[PDB]
């Protein structure tokens, strides 16, 4: 049987990021919004019961859970053509539609005052699953609502699925961006503290960077928030293709995983992508090759992780996965792998083997490419410290500074003192050190 | 029978297509994937890069042919061997270890012999030498002697620079306009009026000897061989020169290279008077001459 | 793989040039006006990544970048069939439109105003440039956009790329006509200036030797400035043929120029092309040897330069490179070569070895060629001076009259001072003295304090 994975939508952002995301799969499986099976969806290649359970016979419906402290998000969800995708006993909607404020703290309450609806709903849906893996929060990390219910969903993931994995997508702020959110470094601690005591994987999203792509790649001069998000949900589900597009490898999550967290807490993950085109820029088919798509894969703009320049620590990859989704011919993957070795694309860990693995993965039939070659990476990248570095520094100014933190202090996690916050940056500064140490002889003991 | 036999050579074997192939790779035809590898190779050569890597030179081998040539990238193999500098003292002759291969099929290869084929890595090794020299000197970029405070030397030097340039550019277009280039115009008319294997055989031996001529191969003109060495050093030398620099070649230095140069311009032009005189490579008055052509009386 | 070269248009002469250049590319090519390859483009052995980019899978675009301070070339360039040809991320436009007031400082200022646009674009072209050597400046030398964008765009190649080549296609103001940019010497002077400082070799082109050569060699009564341009597109091509024929020699710039350019202060040289033929004259195909195409190349009205005859000075070439295109003969390009020497058709400098290189090459198998033999010659000659001094006297006269300054005093470049042009005149006065001294043994003291 398929590894079934659950997808867990918290806060407003977090059901923004994954209701776009349930779309985007449903577009590529050729889903409709109300779980109907399109009937150009004649490519039983996917593997829908990963992503997708049955509603009925003939509805197929998103393995999503979204959950909102903030109604707007939610309420457009229910209010949009999808409200058929997630499962009801699922959405938990705060009737106050106030959200959290910006405030993770009345975010986490939320999902604890939610903790017993959201642990049923997470238990319905892994007895959906035929062969549950485990469960996939998408959320953003930069906010209130969608930080605070990001923490307590890996925190119910933990509980009731404790054998399972919990991956988490934890959205860092964007930097060239005045985040809405003051309280955002607060909000990242309590994520990062969630990632690395309640969920087992976390990838690091920073928003910097995917507003870097945006305007360098997408061409978009001002990316939305919810473009944003978009992009995230984008860039996840074609590092996902190949676990809702089952083939000849990567068959299941734990197997792709597993060469990505080389230590348990070790588990932030980089991700990139190549080659990038916008969806407008479909008009002009670039012969882009895979070797070229290698070459633009180490492009700093191309690595979904904004990483400060860090000039203390060697950053190298622990570990680079490409997955390539599209038509591939293997003579061209053949010169990619040429390129990255020839060029040194990737620097590896000295303490393990490691490479940059390129899987080749066919298209959706039903998601039209604007890339006649597209490819995700998945990278361990000790630069991803400089990003989970500068997240862990910004975790402490804030919980230092009660910035933003009136906001959070209404919730009990955060009401008397923000003690979550510093340990989740001191958690956070262990693990940007220890991915310095991946890229030493010392990443046996990576993430001790 | 004979034409049946060269027609069936000529279609099912691509003997044609063998001989192009071997222009393209022995006699560098694919001047612009050739000029970039040999470019690359001098870079590294002045990046004092490891260049004595079989394995590094034939990844960038594979690669340039695949480039441009992807189903002649499967039969030219590339091998080097670290060529002892001491010993091969002109930066030309770290080269020397290079060793090019062609993957020819039976039983075309009862025609590109093992004989045959180090015949072609021999002539291959000579382009590869004067392509090394050719980028060396071109590559001398002025802004690497601009640091020395000697306008004057500075400006001396490059003059000198400059006729040394034009010397071995004009040397290096006789072999490959006047022999290269006119022998395998020569070698591809002799090919296509081949009405026998055995008579292509022979023409193949034909222009084989006669590269192997004109490659100062033959015993009569090592002195000859050694004299175009010596000079080929002084080329050597003076790029090595160039890519120090002004800074580390001082005007002492500079002039001295330039009488070394002068020098050894003198006394190849009194061996080729003599070897003119004694008739023994009349062919080589034109490429003597045109060595001396442009080529101040000093 | 090719040496990718992108093409810098400046100004509306240059703008105008650029155009016309990428129309006689993908005519040689097979390029259609929106970069779709032609069907009759067969020869794959052309090199389209040396001065094309491919922008989707059927369309190649030309590595040029149309740099203009007044919008109306640009516009009327957009406007023609060709605006499809260059990569449109290339093309940097100045909003005000204005142009620079026949001012070189205005033009300058303008490029700075639009130096962010610009270097973008550069960049943007840089990494679609497989192994860039470097930028080609078009433009021209009187105007005020084509001069000052022309300054500004060398300014930002040698601070971008400080260790890469810069070759420019300058157009040289007509000296023969009287130009109603009375501060168009100080424009030139500008010029000059910026090519003397931030260009490694400047192409004079003189829109009044271009018009004489048309007239001698083209039979044309009065070339247009379109005419100019498309014999300037001609020989691009025919120096790009090796570049799209790779052959025996001249397959690497610096290969090429490397002979040419024997001290970097004597980076000025002079062109030719062959076989020069009028429109109508295509008609007899003379049978030409390599003596007879270089006889013909000899001749001063084939010669796209119009030196003055100076009296006082013993003008030589300094070098001479000439590229021949087509079949021909080794054994004629020798003879040839040594008919030249014996004729001593060429004077040589008097301080150092200097010759005519001979390069034969093939032609371009996309553009049918209806000579058998064609050729290029690049010479350094010491009667360059002459045009060089000719504007040296045409500033001294303009600035010391200051007559049309007012335009380059609204440019902060000017607004205070005239000092960037006096230092202009300082070294192009200079030069043209080495020059004269590099006709004569004396040169290897010329340039010394």
């Amino acid at each position: 049987m398929p590894r079934e994975i659950i997808t867990l939508q918290l806060g407003q952002c977090g059901n923004q990021i994954g209701f776009e995301f349930w779309k985007q799969l449903c577009a590529e499986h050729g889903i409709s919004p109300e779980g109907i099976v399109e009937e150009f969806a004649t490519e039983g290649t996917d593997r829908k019961d990963v992503f997708f359970y049955q509603a009925d016979d003939e509805h197929y419906i998103p393995r999503a859970v979204l959950l909102d402290l903030e109604p707007r998000v939610i309420h457009s969800i229910l209010n949009s053509p999808y409200a058929k995708l997630y499962n009801p006993e699922n959405i938990y909607l705060s009737e106050h539609g106030g959200g959290a404020g910006n405030n993770w703290a009345s975010g986490f309450s939320q999902g604890e005052k939610i903790h017993e609806d959201i642990f049923d709903i997470i238990d319905r849906e892994a007895d959906g699953s035929d062969s549950l893996e485990g469960f996939v929060l998408c959320h953003s990390i930069a906010g209130g609502t969608g930080s605070g219910l990001g923490s307590y969903l890996l925190e119910r993931l933990n509980d009731r699925y404790p054998k399972k994995l919990v991956q988490t997508y934890s959205v860092f702020p964007n930097q060239d961006e005045m985040s809405d959110v003051v309280v955002q470094p607060y909000n990242s601690l309590l994520t990062l503290k969630r990632l690395t005591q309640n969920a087992d994987c976390v990838v690091v999203l920073d928003n910097t960077a995917l507003n870097r792509i945006a305007t360098d790649r997408l061409h978009i001069q001002n990316p939305s928030f919810s473009q944003i998000n978009q992009l995230v949900s984008t860039i996840m589900s074609a590092s996902t293709t190949t676990l809702r597009y089952p083939g000849y490898m990567n068959n299941d999550l734990i197997g792709l995983i597993a060469s990505l967290i080389p230590t348990p807490r070790l588990h932030f993950l980089m991700t990139g992508y190549t080659p990038l085109t916008t969806d407008q820029s479909v008009a002009s088919v670039r012969k882009t090759t895979v070797l070229d798509v290698m070459r633009r894969l180490l492009q700093p703009k191309n690595v979904m992780v904004s990483t400060g320049r860090d000039r203390q620590t060697n950053h190298c990859y622990i570990a680079i996965l490409n997955i390539i989704q599209g038509e591939v011919d293997p003579t061209q993957v053949h010169k990619s792998l040429q390129r990255i070795r020839e060029r040194k694309l990737a620097n590896f860990i000295p303490w393990g083997p490691a490479s940059i693995q390129v899987a080749l993965s066919r298209k959706s039939p039903y998601l039209p490419s604007a890339h006649r070659v597209s490819g995700l990476m998945m990278a361990n990248h000790t630069s991803i410290s400089s990003l989970f570095e500068r997240t862990c520094r910004q975790y402490d100014k804030l919980r230092k500074r009660e910035a933003f933190l009136e906001q959070f202090r209404k919730e009990d996690m955060f009401k008397d003192n923000f003690d979550e916050m510093d340990t989740s940056r001191e958690i956070v500064q262990q693990l940007i050190d220890e991915y310095h140490a991946a890229t030493r002889p010392d990443y046996i003991s990576w993430g001790t | 029978c004979c034409g049946n036999l060269m027609q069936t050579l000529k279609k099912d074997y691509r003997l044609v297509e063998y001989l192009q192939a071997m222009r393209n790779f022995f006699l560098m035809e694919g001047g612009d994937t050739m000029y970039d590898f040999y470019t690359s190779i001098f870079d590294k050569i002045r990046e004092k890069e490891t260049w004595q890597n079989v394995s590094f030179l034939n990844v960038q081998l594979q690669e340039a042919v695949g480039q441009r040539y992807p189903e002649d990238s499967s039969r030219l193999s590339i091998s080097f061997e670290n060529v002892d500098t001491a010993k091969k003292k002109l930066p030309v002759h770290i080269l020397d270890g290079l060793t090019l291969s062609y993957k020819v099929p039976w039983p075309v290869d009862i025609v590109i012999s093992l004989e045959c084929q180090k015949i072609y890595n021999q002539v291959f090794l000579l382009l590869l030498q004067i392509k090394w020299a050719k980028y060396s000197l071109d590559v001398l970029l002025f802004g690497e002697l601009v640091s020395t405070p000697v306008r004057q030397q500075i400006h001396r030097m490059f003059l000198l620079r400059v006729k040394l340039m034009h010397f071995v550019n004009s040397l290096h277009n006789y072999i490959m306009t006047r022999i290269l280039h006119s022998t395998g115009l020569e070698f591809q008319h002799q090919v296509e009026e081949a009405k026998d294997l055995d008579q292509l055989i022979k023409i193949h031996y034909r222009y084989l000897s006669t590269i192997h001529d004109r490659c100062l191969l033959r015993e009569k003109v090592s002195f000859v061989k050694e004299a175009i060495m010596k000079v080929l050093n002084l080329a050597l030398m003076f790029a090595d020169g160039w890519q120090a620099g002004l800074g580390t070649w001082r005007m002492e230095s500079i002039e001295k290279m330039e009488s070394d140069f002068k020098n050894c311009h003198m006394f190849l032009v009194t061996i080729l008077n003599k070897a003119v005189c004694r008739g023994s490579f009349p062919h080589l008055e034109s490429l003597a001459l045109s060595l001396m052509a442009g080529m101040e009386q000093s």
